[PDB]
DNA sequence: CGCGTACGTGCGTTTAAGCGGTGCTAGAGCTGTCTACGACCAATTGAGCGGCCTCGGCACCGGGATTCTCCAGGGCGGCCGA
DNA sequence: TCGGCCGCCCTGGAGAATCCCGGTGCCGAGGCCGCTCAATTGGTCGTAGACAGCTCTAGCACCGCTTAAACGCACGTACGCGC
């Protein structure tokens, strides 16, 4: 059989690899398409320029990174490594925002 | 057309990237679920404040500017597109 | 199950029988129907909703002094009831029961083609054991609608009934609610009015097409 | 000896008296409810001097209010805030 | 003879008799001891009316219910009842106050 | 001049810790806050100070205090405003 | 410390994101006209604030009902072990 | 074959705490009066913005390749979770 490595040293090595990269990791196209779905239920026929939704972006994937270093610490201060919508909850319910 | 099920566009790897610029090394199944709904109801309050100052300047199109003074009034203060 | 609908040309004015209700709601409701009522009978332990029936209702009511005083004989007398309502403004029990003592006096029996209808009203917050048993008793199951289309407050409640068309169909509106909006209090009329006026016209919406 | 601190006490006791006729308030009660008075002011006002420099204007309308109100409160708050409001400038601009 | 009770029904009967009290639970003169023990170490001889110290006190009292009150989710969410420096360390830095 | 961090009491923390609904408190739990609210009465007390000598006076005004913790963005009612 | 389950890794499959093109047009954006809306000034006056008062709503002591807490006992297997 | 202790379920009654109910005092909120100064009205300009028109930018729309990455399936073992 071939060479197969642990879970938890691809999950630091990725753990590594992105945290020292700074391209956007959710996608242009479709995090287009959500931030157009979710304006239509405010106003019809709505028009974005390319660097509103650039700047959507930026500040959904900071805000999500942000979220899942407190969740991480949720999960962690629960004597695990894994995390959970418990720890979602707990981290959003501290910050202020349930 | 009307735009639906936009929320699975999020995909299932886009969220474990997420996590793993947060530090994240082991991810649950109902995290992505859980996180599309923060990002949907973020996306929400970020885009009906931008869609209100879209409102009020008498236009249709939604500039970077509008997204940064929505940002930067919920306390988020978004630098490299003006403020 | 689907009920035939007779048509238009038929207008017989409705029967009612309202049991529990603070501000009487179902006969003004009837008046903004566009049709004639048949028989409106309402019944009080208290004599708050007595009060405001001879100060505002001008009379076209029976009215019963407790509800403990209805019979079969009362039933019988009174004419037969196209609809049966049971609202309210531990007691929510009893409220329940004596509705579903009067309801089975009320209903028509096993060959009798009269188009019957009823209803019943309590919120979210009773215990799961009394919303099982209820639906037990009612051979129906709640509808749970919540007051977040139209309002942002926690109070959501369970319906019962036979009315046409009750699963899905409630949305929010705007212009209703543009229209509904302006008052200083708005919210009071939110709490009360909202439940009151607009999901009670909005359930018992087809019944003009009965008569 | 002659300096009045000027307040918003009697407006809030007209406001109550007009909503519970028989329900008083404590002076504690009433200074919080200046101070939220106060705090509420400053933040819609700051949000429209902000929408005004935002947008090159220089006039505080009502409608840099009514955006402000959109803003500032939570939805349904909002909608009867802006009716509410429209209520009045439109009872206003056609009054005697 | 003597009676006593278990722990959680006392517990629970001080939190309940708390959360429905508004007083200060801190006294007034140790705190304002310590309010001019911390303003010491920015200007020497400064003096504060009483509604200020008092304001200083519903603050900070606020703002360690509302301190205790995540401490307590942490610990819960940890699976105990028991708050410890742990969650209260889990709590600050969640706020963003580790600083 | 030094046991005035003392001077919040174990009795005090608990009794804060019983309106914000915690059961049971641990030893270390004592120490800990009263580092805490030090901490958070440094930044006010440092903040209602600053607004003190920008006025040129020498006593410390609710109004002040008021002022810092609205900068502070915890917004304290009925001290004036 | 043991059970398990469910998540990560790897590989194949395939869905679609991304890039590169052009065409079109709604709309951002800048310019001229003017007009109506607000700042500025004085008189006036009545609404809003300082002071006072009295009185009733709130705070508080005491008593009884009650209402949950908790431990003691009675029966009950049941479990052996001496 | 034996009864001596030992945990379980139920129930009962002491027992401290709390809710309810009056009784009395007390002091701050409601209300009345002077007055004083800013709200209001009338009038005058000045220019900020409403409005029409022109333009020309980029935003949306479509299509064609192109592989980058998402989706699915098996599997195994490491951590979640219960005791
Ligand atoms: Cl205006
Ligand atoms: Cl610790």
């Amino acid at each position: 059989k071939p060479h197969r490595y642990r879970p938890g040293t691809v999950a630091l090595r990725e753990i590594r690899r992105y945290q020292k990269s700074t391209e956007l990791l959710i996608r242009k196209l479709p995090f287009q398409r959500l931030v157009r779905e979710i304006a239509q239920d405010f106003k019809t026929d709505l028009r974005f320029q390319s660097s509103a939704v650039m700047a959507l972006q930026e500040a959904s994937e900071a805000y999500l990174v942000a979220l899942f270093e407190d969740t991480n610490l949720c999960a962690i201060h629960a004597k695990r490594v894994t995390i959970m919508p418990k720890d979602i909850q707990l981290a959003r319910r501290i910050r202020g925002e349930r | 057309k009307v735009l639906r099920d936009n929320i699975q566009g999020i995909t299932k790897p886009a969220i474990r990237r997420l996590a793993r610029r947060g530090g994240v090394k082991r991810i649950s199944g109902l995290i992505y679920e859980e996180t599309r709904g923060v990002l949907k109801v973020f996306l929400e309050n970020v885009i009906r404040d931008a869609v209100t100052y879209t409102e009020h300047a008498k236009r249709k199109t939604v500039t970077a500017m509008d997204v940064v003074y929505a940002l930067k009034r919920q306390g988020r203060t978004l630098y490299g597109f003006g403020g | 199950k689907l009920y035939p609908a007779i048509p238009a040309a038929r207008r017989r004015p409705i029967r009612v029988l309202s049991l529990f209700d603070g501000i009487a709601t179902g006969y003004l409701v009837l008046k903004e129907l566009g049709i004639k009522v048949g028989k409106y009978v309402a019944s009080e332990v208290c004599e708050e909703s007595i009060a405001v029936g001879t100060v505002k209702h001008e009379g076209n009511i029976k009215y019963v002094n407790d509800v403990r005083n209805i019979t079969k004989k009362n039933i019988e007398e009174w004419g037969p009831f196209d609809l049966v309502i049971g609202g309210s403004p531990e007691g929510t029990g009893r409220l329940f029961f004596e509705f579903y003592h009067l309801l089975n006096y009320s209903r028509p029996k096993e060959g009798d083609d009269r188009p019957f209808f009823w209803m019943f009203e309590n919120v979210v917050a009773m215990k799961v054991g009394d919303k099982r048993d209820i639906s037990r008793f009612l051979e129906c199951n709640p509808v749970m609608i919540d007051a977040i289309k139209v309002s942002a407050a926690h109070r959501a409640r369970y319906f019962w009934g036979n009315l046409p068309g009750m699963n899905r169909i409630f949305g929010f509106p705007v212009h209703y609610t543009d229209v509904s909006n302006m008052g200083r209090g708005a919210r009071q009329k939110l709490l009360g009015r909202s439940w009151s006026v607009p999901v009670i016209r909005h359930l018992f919406a087809p019944l003009k097409d009965y008569f | 000896r002659k300096t009045r601190k000027e307040s918003y006490a009697i407006y809030v006791y007209k406001v109550l008296k007009q909503v519970h006729p028989d329900t008083g308030i404590s002076s504690k009660a009433m200074s919080i409810m200046n101070s939220f008075v106060n705090d509420v002011f400053e933040r819609i006002a700051g949000e429209a001097s902000r929408l005004a420099h935002y947008n090159k204007r220089s006039t505080i309308t009502s409608r840099e209010i009514q955006t402000a109100v959109r803003l500032l409160l939570p939805g349904e708050l909002a909608k009867h805030a802006v009716s509410e409001g429209t209520k009045a400038v439109t009872k206003y601009t056609s009054a005697k």
